[PDB]
């Protein structure tokens, strides 16, 4: 049994939810019933004043934590860390009791942000970290000294694909892409910030969310261009070199990229495979009617369970719970972020920002939270790679040029055409 | 057996295509929409008192990514080519996208539908927009993202073309 019921304040509104459970022991006294006071929505202000409350670590537990990470769709950092000031020097005046309370939970509070999303913090807030300095100065509070320091202190042959092993391969994308994945900042993947980006002005808005999906391009550019003979020269249509090849040969760099894939899949690097998988399933390639012909039939079962993996059938539900010879390797994991983006985007257009009363709909940043979340823990487990660039192989990557698709469309038809 | 219509739905991201997904499949209660389970995109709609399921995939978010959509319109069953009224860029690469399923399908007469979303900084006009549909034997409806005008009708209409391609053998 639950009981549920609303409750207002200052100027925010809360959820209260109370659901009694049935006791261990079958004849003993009924346990309390597990409480939940949870705000719902409220003004800037009013969810400072429930960030700096002692009793919301207890209660409404995943708050400071949904505030922290999507507090960048409806404020700044800057001001967020005035608010938080604003609210403790307004305290000073106050029984000492209080104040000392307050202080400890903003000290903890402003730790937690520190470690999660330390790129929050820059030149920007130097002024509300002074205001704190001397704060903690002028009333005395005596980690208070450790959280000061640590705030204080913030042309390539497409070809030669072949010529390398394909797990030593699938290690050195795996490199470029855990290293995008952990420069990602989660705050810019929210739907309010993604979607807006092909406005005008927003240009550079979302950087480390595009060099993640740049670094995907050039892998399906890589692969799309590695299965033609095909090399580009300008950003014209015919501006492109093609290397002569027998179908048993383009065979060769379609196993080639499978077994590429599959190495991937074996390091967890998830957006690799679906970008490899992408690139083999496209439109240029899957024309290659004589060149997948030619193809082991060991390649086409590990590449059609490849491709069963990343289909979006049942809303990517495969790939999405996916996530849920060498030596010394660590286990990392990079997930395909275009699947976080969809669901951030769609959960940004299912509820307005602000409520009619002009109240935070925080309902919404929970949401949102719940996306974010993961991907900061997958983040986490994404540093348990271990893996050294290799510089030929890297200097081969970077050299290489994907072509444009009408480019790819014409020599698909050149090296292979219609009967 | 039971009748199952997969719809793709293309647009540069900002046309608001994800207002139009969500305000079809979810009525009184968008607000209890779960982003991540398997139901996400399906609904089990009475279409011509006929009983029969509908997927919608929606590349939202996902248009910058540069191989992946060959592989939703390969294979999908039916399309809506959606663009902003307001803005040119989007009406624009209508073009690019016309052009882009039909590099990956063989049919000219595949099931398809051009549709203007979002009137007060409207740029384009019912006249030129028109010019570029029943050019490709195509009907065109005009569509509200927040009004809940002519959203059903894009996807009931659509369904009925897939509906009459699944028959033809």
């Amino acid at each position: 049994s639950v009981s549920v019921w609303d409750e207002e304040e200052d100027g925010a509104t809360f959820t209260v939810t109370s659901r009694q459970y049935r006791p261990l022991d079958p004849l003993a006294p009924l346990p309390p019933p597990r409480s939940s006071r949870r705000l719902r929505a409220g003004t800037l202000e009013a969810l400072v004043r429930h960030l700096l409350d002692a009793r919301t670590a207890g209660a409404d537990m995943m708050f400071t934590p949904a505030l922290l990470a999507t507090h960048r769709a409806f404020t700044s950092t800057p001001a967020l860390f005035g608010l938080v000031a604003d609210r403790l020097e307004a305290l000073e005046s106050y029984p000492p009791g209080e104040l000392e309370r307050t202080t400890g939970v903003a000290i903890s509070v402003l730790s937690t942000w520190l470690a999660s999303h330390p790129e929050d913090f820059g030149s920007e807030v130097k002024g509300q970290l002074d205001r704190l300095e001397s704060f903690l100065l002028r009333t005395g509070y005596a980690g208070s000294a450790d959280l000061i320091r640590n705030l204080r202190a913030r042309p390539a042959d497409p070809t030669d694909v072949l010529v390398f092993l394909a797990d030593h391969l699938a290690e050195q994308l795996t490199l470029l892409d855990a290293e995008l994945f952990l420069n990602l900042i989660p705050s810019q993947c929210l739907g309010g910030l993604w979607g807006h980006r092909d406005r005008p002005g927003h240009s550079h808005l979302c950087p480390s969310v595009r060099a993640t999906v740049t670094q995907f391009n050039k892998v399906a550019g890589a692969v799309v261009s590695s299965v033609l003979g095909a090399t580009s020269i300008g950003e014209g249509p015919r501006e492109v070199t093609v290397r002569p090849l027998r179908p048993p040969q383009r065979a060769r760099l379609l196993e080639k990229w499978i077994r590429v894939a599959e190495e991937c899949r074996l390091l967890r690097n998830f957006s690799s495979v679906y970008a490899v998988v992408s690139a083999l399933q496209s439109s240029p390639i899957h024309r290659l009617r004589a060149a997948w012909g030619e193809t082991t039939r060991d390649s086409l079962r590990v590449f059609s369970s490849l491709c069963q993996i990343f289909s979006e059938e049942d809303n990517y539900s495969q790939s999405r719970e996916l996530l849920t010879r060498s030596g010394f390797r660590g286990g990392g994991v990079v997930p395909y972020l275009g699947t976080f983006l969809k669901d951030l985007v769609m959960l940004d257009a299912a509820s307005k920002d602000e409520l009619e009363n002009g109240y935070i709909n925080f309902d919404k940043r929970r949401k949102e939270f719940a996306i974010l979340s993961e991907l900061l823990r997958l983040q986490k487990e994404c540093r348990g790679y271990d893996l050294r660039p290799n510089s030929d192989i890297q200097q081969w990557l970077q050299g290489l040029q994907p072509l444009t698709e009408a480019q790819s469309h014409r020599v698909s038809c050149e090296v292979e055409p219609p009967g | 057996g039971p009748a199952l219509h997969k719809v793709i739905m293309v647009g540069s991201g900002g046309v608001g295509k994800s207002a139009l997904t969500l305000q079809f499949m979810y009525d009184e209660f968008v607000e209890d929409y779960e982003p991540t389970k398997a139901d996400s995109y399906r609904k089990k709609v009475v279409l011509d008192g006929e009983e029969v399921q509908i997927d919608i995939l929606d590349t939202a978010g996902q248009e910058d990514y540069a191989a992946i959509r060959d592989n939703y319109f390969r294979s999908g069953e039916g399309f809506l080519c959606v663009f902003s009224i307001t803005d040119d860029e989007s009406f624009q690469a209508t073009q690019e996208f016309r052009e882009q399923i039909l590099r990956v399908k063989n049919d000219e007469s595949i099931p398809f539908l051009l549709v203007g979303n979002k009137n007060d900084k409207r740029k384009v006009p019912l006249s030129e927009c028109q010019l570029r549909a029943q050019q490709w034997a195509v009907p065109y409806v005009e569509t509200s993202a927040k009004t809940r005008e002519n959203v059903d009708k894009v996807f009931f209409d659509l369904m009925r073309e897939i509906r009459s391609r699944k028959t033809e053998d």
